């Protein structure tokens, strides 16, 4: 079972440094073409860098746009590789995916985050959203970065959720879920709103009282 | 080298055929025989995944509804009997010369038509607790995907300071939602009593109106 | 500068898909109301479907010949729409005009031509026509299906000349084109007769030769 | 509804005004009031062009020479002093109900009579050196548009193989331009020697013919 996790992303400042990594599992690493894919709204995906085989000798390949600035390495003995970014701009910011396999771009990882920034992390405000069958709600307000997770009793809830997408304004996101159930259902059994933002350690439970 | 990806947007009924073109500024024909034309999915949430490779060449897993064709400058993607799993942004790519990716196609599944299920919520006392006021409406279930949610306050219209959001197209019942929300400071929402979310959708000739009264 | 350019025309089989673009600038899209309009011998003009505001819900309606077989689209961040037509008939066959504005149906793409078929796609003949001032000709006999450019010594000879309808006998398109100089200009100036034929990707060149 | 135009042509001199009428088979009065009625204008070669719509207004860029009126089901369009560059195709149109548009008014520009200068051509070496035979006449330049044209193969008239194309209006001159095509297998071609266009016009009291022999 071929495996790709990404990890080590984050927020950063313009001007600043930033290393993220990719683990991989289920294949024979040395003879993987890898790259790091990224995507963003504006741009949409758009190749970074590649490192190849070890038949290859570890070749490495840049985007124009960030030749000098990001540096690829492998070690095929740890199934791993990593991106090395310095110099970070505005638009170095998107999801980056790490990708490979015999066949080139064969397997995609979820992908880790890169934001690059200015504004100042902050923990979000978690509301509980009570009612005037029946609707539950979930509200996360002015947090930065990007992401928080969003879940109901533990994730013991998953029909009937609606997880809308983070917006951001003036340099703080909200995010906000519902959940519909049966009125026999709520409020007799209990409903929680559970809320992380690991980038300021935060992890909240709201439950919804009538 | 550019990939066109055409069109923008694709919607297709269940069990019809749909259709892709990417097409690039340059050949894509390498030298040594081979064409790297790729094609992907990226399902809502979730990263792109390879569904085509060498032009038409099928990845393991994947049916064989989908078909890449095509040469030289020219190709096309080929669903067959379009499944609800199918919706997500098609993208192509080619790796012949400096690898680049085509501007996606997002796939987007025909339904009947539905009214959204709207539920607004008032400030919780935890947020007026601390000096501040967010109202907030759901618009859920919906299609088509299009709607107009306008927030009144004591009749009056109010636009600045609301955020909006929506869902991907769910693949369960090929549905949207939306989010609406209308953030005031305290004292503003204190000021006022009647709170009204206004849903304007394609299935009904009048808003599908939610409100409450502070007090 | 206003612009509608339409993209994506051609031959197609009865039975068969097709879409059609419109790229838009010059102006606000997503306040405009959007038209597909099109235009045959028969028939005349005739409206084939619309796309409201982005403040009217990009509301869509379709003239009853085309509903169900025909999807409107509209993209306002990218100010392109599209037409993408399915189960085409012969009587789908003709030019078909982007329009829309502010003002509805205040501007009008160039047109693209939408022609299903069965026949099959052939390039043109393409015969020089010399004298028995001076008149010189060009005859493209053949081919289909529209369109094709006709010019004479790339375009730097247009003044005197005269490029007549295409006419369909039999599956098959024939195009004429004569050029009038002095006779001073020819034969000492050489003058040629330059046809493309896109559909079969032709570019042909002709020398009048005495 | 339909909306019907009159007159199908419209011949004026320079200077002058004309006037077109569109009628609609139902009212165009929308109920909120307004009347969604609109005229065009394509050129030759060109796509229609906005001129007026509800009504009577004027859209950005059109001359104040083309004014509309009229009201219910009765609409008029008025040219005054008109240019060459009128000519054209005159469209009514009303969007009050589903869109629905007129067959069009021809204006066409009134001038001195010119007699058509005609050539003819005998099949090209290139097009014999392929089994067919085309022969061609051109008739250009000419007024008024009424023109006959025979082809006399031996004296005696042909109107099987004819192929006729003629220009609109050339706003330049004012004049018509036409081509006449006779296509024969390259056999009958041979069969005889004698090849004749000949053209009946009001600026010739006798035909206008042009001719050539074969070796
Ligand atoms: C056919 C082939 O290998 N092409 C590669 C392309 O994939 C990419 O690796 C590039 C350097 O970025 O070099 C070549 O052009
Ligand atoms: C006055 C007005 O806007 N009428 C429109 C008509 O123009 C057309 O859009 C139709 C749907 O095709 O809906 C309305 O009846
Ligand atoms: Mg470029
Ligand atoms: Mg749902
Ligand atoms: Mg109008
Ligand atoms: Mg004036
Ligand atoms: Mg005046
Ligand atoms: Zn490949
Ligand atoms: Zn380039
Ligand atoms: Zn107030
Ligand atoms: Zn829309
Ligand atoms: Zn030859």
């Amino acid at each position: 079972q071929v495996q790709l996790q990404q990890s080590g992303g984050g927020l950063v400042q313009p001007g600043g440094s930033m290393k993220i990594f990719c683990a991989a599992s289920g294949f024979t690493f040395s003879d993987a073409w890898m790259d790091w894919v990224r995507q963003s709204p504006e741009k949409g995906l758009e190749w970074v860098a590649e490192i190849r085989n070890k038949a290859n000798n570890h070749e490495t390949y840049y985007a124009e746009s960030v030749k000098g600035r990001f540096t690829i390495t492998r070690d095929d003995s740890k199934s791993r590789m990593s991106l090395q970014m310095n110099s970070l701009r505005a638009e170095d910011t998107g999801i980056y995916y790490c990708s490979g396999g015999k066949v080139r771009n064969a397997y995609w990882g979820q992908g880790t985050t890169v934001t690059v920034s200015s504004k100042t992390t902050k923990a979000p405000s978690v509301y509980p959203l009570a009612p005037v069958s029946v609707t539950l709600g979930c509200l996360v307000k002015g947090y930065f970065p990007e992401p928080v997770t969003l879940t109901w009793n533990s994730g013991s809830l998953s029909s009937g959720v609606h997880t809308f997408p983070a917006v951001l304004q003036s340099d703080l996101y909200t995010l906000s879920s519902s959940v519909t159930v049966t009125s026999s259902t709520w409020p007799s059994q209990s409903i929680t709103c559970n809320v992380a933002h690991p980038a300021s350690s935060t992890k909240v439970d709201k439950k919804i009282e009538p | 080298i550019q990939l066109t990806q055409s069109p923008l947007s694709l919607p297709v009924s269940l069990g019809d055929q749909a259709s892709i073109s990417c097409r690039s500024s340059q050949s894509l024909v390498h030298s040594n025989g081979n064409t790297y034309l790729h094609w992907y999915l990226q399902k809502p949430g979730q990263s792109p995944k390879l569904l085509i490779y060498k032009v038409s060449n099928r990845f393991s897993g994947v049916p064989d509804r989908f078909s890449g064709s095509g040469s030289g400058t020219d190709f096309t993607l080929k669903i067959s009997s379009v499944e609800a799993e199918d919706l997500g942004v098609y993208f192509c790519s080619q790796s012949t010369h400096v690898p680049t990716f085509g501007g996606g196609t997002k796939l987007e599944i025909k339904r009947a038509d539905a009214a959204p299920t709207v539920s607004i919520f008032p400030p919780s006392s935890e947020q007026l607790t601390s000096g501040g006021a967010s109202v907030v409406c759901f618009l859920n279930n919906f299609y088509p995907k299009d709607i107009n949610v306008k927030w009144k306050i004591d009749g009056s219209e109010r636009q600045n300071g609301v955020l909006n959001s929506w869902t991907d197209q769910d693949s369960k019942d090929s549905t949207y939602s939306m989010s609406s929300t209308l953030t005031l400071t305290k004292d503003e929402y204190e000021r006022h009593n009647s709170y009204t979310c206004e849903a304007t959708h394609k299935t009904s000739t009048s808003p599908i109106v939610k409100s409450f009264n502070r007090e």
